RNA sequence: GGGAACUUUAAGGAUACUGCCAGUGACAAACUGGAGGAAGGCGGGGACGACGUCAAGUCAUCAUGGCCCUUACGGCCAGGGCUACACACGUGCUACAAUGGUCGGUACAAAGGGUUGCUACACAGCGAUGUGAUGCUAAUCUCAAAAAGCCGAUCGUAGUCCGGAUUGGAGUCUGCAACUCGACUCCAUGAAGUCGGAAUCGCUAGUAAUCGCGGAUCAGAAUGCCGCGGUGAAUACGUUCCCG
């Protein structure tokens, strides 16, 4: 990966955290049924007014050692190249070659 | 028996026979017959004049052949006139709902025309 | 009427069985009835990893990881038994959860 | 009085055999209610028909896992083992008829690079 | 093989008449591993022929198969005893399917009855094979 | 399409521009990149220059355009035949 | 309430080794036919790939010699494109129907997933789904209806009660946002297609064929890929010709 793309990812991760709480508050208000119509509409507009990077849909998983955006494997947080390399030296606990 | 101007088949069950009219499907036939009080499996050559007339009256309330074709043609021409993307695809006879055209567009394009 | 229920998790069945043996031996030493250890069905997760860097879909490595579990019950425990369990050492690679 | 275990293709049948009058219960249903397929019923009755003791016994059976054919086979295996346990003199004829042996065939695994255990995707030289 | 001889696949006799030939005919009828439908066809047709005439289904089927056994297949090739019965079974299955009785079991029983009577599509095909065979 | 309970979607910056244009008697077009905004009844009679990727294309909003997105009137590809 | 029997769960262990009988082969190698046994002549399957070949693939995972850019070949943003369409080819899915379609009733699995999660139950809707509420960090609660199958009715060889492409209307959900360019639901529409030329592919048994179920990726988005079980065949006389 490029250092620029890695830095982009870091900035987006910071923005999501910065706006996490107000997003939950707004979405809860939008969900409320006791709240009045104009309050719910103001909640909808305040939700639509946040900077785009606050949205978690714009996050992409990357390797963590290299930054590869393909072949992620959540459980390890690594991409396939580095997972193969690290598994075959014994540094991943409980992982062996599989046959059945 | 002429219904909606159409000679619907006479030896089939009513639920099947009504589907020969344009704009009437299985659901619509099952609802028409339920309304007028006739069994779906009753054969069309076993329905008296009043029974036929009741089905005609009910089928009137649903747009069937000429009104339906007219409505469809008007809706398509209005799109081709407004100038939207859908009308532009209708004009060139191309898929309207996002399908690929590099391959497999034969229903819309027709038989393959050599270069 | 308190029955102590210990649940053991691990990625290694030999290590888990050694820890279970240690626990039951201590319980019997201080004097108490024990049910088990009772084996629980194992969890198996499998992974497919491309071995070539660029392009070979059939050239692949298949890995697995297994989680083993055991349930032990100490019935009618003595006052010294509870302290004995806390005094017991901690073994790396084995998670112990004790419920009273 | 006598017990037997039968196994076939992920099916496992528990059979309890006693002296009686030909009663037969599987999972609290009769044979007709449990099996709608007739050859499945024939398979379950093969042993007592070969032995002619069809009304000279009573059968209480439970079955788990598998499908219709596998369950019928497992039940037959269990009945055979129950008969052997009851009267060891009967094992020769049952071995001759083929009901003593356990069938060990099982589904073969799918393999990487193949459509199935053996089937292979279409090859083209170009 | 090129290095060994494979033993013939041994199939068990059927569960209702205990006949290997009946089992093999059932397997020849079956499609896509659906044995139950094949059984309902074959047993149904045998019951139909029995109802029409009071004879043992097994021996009647034996006689019909003997009648529909081809001597050779065109150049004529000498064949082992096992192949003629298989060819008769395939011709019987095809002829019934091409006939027009409502259900497959009934149109199968009809083919069997016609073959026994000596006038039918399968027997005509056998005679045609004989006529193109004996010439060479 | 979009669910009815949420209502239609319009961008705030375009909504304010149309508010100003309708409130006054401005004839100058409204220049926009928001192709995803819906055309509301207040749009009728106005002129909006919608981006297409390389250029802004004029669009004159009629009653029959209401309910469509702005971008349905600005094709993004050029084709003339093989 | 009880029981520890059986099923299963999962650690350890025993077992098969020509082990015995008969004929025969140089008395070599072995080869045939039997009895006990769950299993009898490598028990089935998986991982494991000598020395080497193609200066075969990858500087776009990554590392790295050398050469180039460094007010731009570096960095930030909004819209568009990667989805275009006179055509040609590879790999697949669905059909062309009666061993079938539709409708009513009623059976039998295994392997996986679940707390920014999976959801019993109740209500509302034809429905996608929405609201309330319950259990579960799971051998305990849940995804979950297995489907093909068995019984009954109807359809009677028709481009049809086969097929489900295309198209007009009306909606739901994910998301800041479904125009270009999402999936899914209902009403209407009902295209080609009647078993496919030269030629060519897979498979030797729980296999082929056929039926459904799960997962990684992942807000949403599989007919692909990796797995799981159900039903369950046929044929091999032989190495002359075709390929390595
Ligand atoms: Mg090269």
């Amino acid at each position: 990966a490029k250092k620029g793309m890695i830095n982009r990812e870091l900035k987006r991760e910071k923005t999501v955290a910065k706006y996490a709480a107000k997003r939950a508050e707004l979405k809860a208000t939008i969900a409320n049924v006791n709240a009045s119509d104009e309050e719910r509409f103001e909640a909808m507009l305040k939700l639509q007014a946040l900077p785009r990077n606050a949205s978690p849909v714009r996050l992409r998983n990357r390797c963590g050692l290299t930054g590869r955006p393909h072949g992620y494997f959540r459980k390890f947080g690594l991409s396939r190249n580095k997972l193969r390399d690290t598994v075959m030296q014994g540094d991943v606990p409980g992982v062996v070659k599989a046959s059945w | 028996a002429r219904i909606a101007g159409v000679n619907i088949p006479d030896n089939k069950h009513a639920v099947i026979s009504l589907t020969y009219i344009f704009g009437i499907g299985r659901h619509t036939a099952k609802n028409i017959l339920a309304a007028v009080g006739i069994t779906e499996t009753t054969k069309i050559r076993e329905l008296d004049d009043a029974q036929l007339d009741a089905i005609r009256a009910e089928v009137a309330k649903v747009p069937t052949e000429g009104d339906l074709r007219r409505e469809i043609s008007m809706n398509i021409k209005r799109l081709m006139d407004l100038g939207c993307y859908r009308g532009l695809r209708h004009r060139r006879s191309l898929p309207v709902r996002g399908q690929r055209t590099k391959t497999n567009a034969r229903t819309r394009k027709g038989p393959r025309k050599p270069i | 009427n308190q029955r102590i229920r210990i649940r053991l998790k691990s990625f290694d069945h030999r290590l888990i069985d050694q820890s279970a043996q240690e626990i039951v031996e201590t319980a019997k030493r201080t004097g108490a009835q024990v049910c088990g250890p009772i084996p629980m069905p194992t969890r198996i997760e499998r992974f497919n990893v491309l071995t070539s860097p660029h392009v070979n879909k059939d050239a692949r490595d298949q890995y697995e990881i297994r989680t083993y579990k055991r349930l032990i019950d100490i019935v009618q425990p003595t006052d010294k038994t509870v302290d004995a369990l806390m005094k017991l050492d901690l073994a790396a690679g084995v998670d112990v959860q004790i419920a009273l | 009085t006598n017990y037997g275990t039968g196994r076939r293709k992920t099916a496992t049948a528990r059979v309890f055999l006693s002296a009686g009058t030909g009663k037969l219960v599987i999972n609290n249903r009769t044979l007709e209610q449990y099996f709608g397929r007739e050859t499945a019923r024939m398979v379950v009755r093969q042993p007592l028909e070969l032995l002619e003791a069809t009304e000279k016994y009573d059968l209480y059976i439970t079955v788990k896992g598998g499908g219709i054919g596998g369950q019928a086979g497992a039940i037959r295996h269990g009945i055979t083992r129950a008969l052997i346990a009851a009267d060891e003199t009967l094992k020769p004829v049952l071995r001759q008829a083929g009901f003593v042996t356990r069938d060990a065939r099982e589904v073969e695994r799918k393999k990487l690079g193949l459509r199935k255990a053996r089937k292979r995707p279409q090859f083209s030289k170009r | 093989p090129r290095r060994r001889v494979v033993a013939a696949r041994e199939i068990l006799p059927d569960p209702k008449f205990s006949s290997q030939t009946i089992a093999k005919f059932m397997n020849h009828v079956m499609q896509d591993g659906k044995k139950s439908i094949a059984e309902s066809i074959v047993y149904g047709a045998l019951e139909r022929v029995q109802e029409k005439n009071k004879v043992d289904p097994v021996e009647f089927f034996e006689t019909t198969l003997e009648k529909v056994r081809p001597m050779v297949e065109v150049v004529p090739m000498e064949v082992r005893p096992s192949r003629r019965t298989a060819l008769a079974m395939r011709w019987l299955v095809d002829a019934a399917a091409k006939r027009s009785e409502k259900t497959m079991a009934l149109r199968l029983a009809g083919e069997l009855l016609d073959a026994a009577e000596g006038k039918g599509a399968a027997i005509k095909k056998r005679e045609d094979v004989h006529r193109m065979a004996e010439a060479n | 399409p979009r669910s009815l309970k949420k209502g239609p979607f319009v961008d705030a910056h375009l909504f304010a521009k149309v508010e100003a244009a309708v409130a006054s008697n401005s004839r100058k077009p409204i220049k926009t990149w928001s192709r995803r905004s819906m055309i509301l009844p207040d749009f009728v009679g106005l002129t909006i220059s919608v981006h297409n990727g390389r250029n802004h294309v004029p669009v004159i909003v009629t009653e029959h355009m209401v309910g469509h997105k702005l971008g349905e009137f600005a094709p993004t590809r050029t084709y003339r035949g093989h």
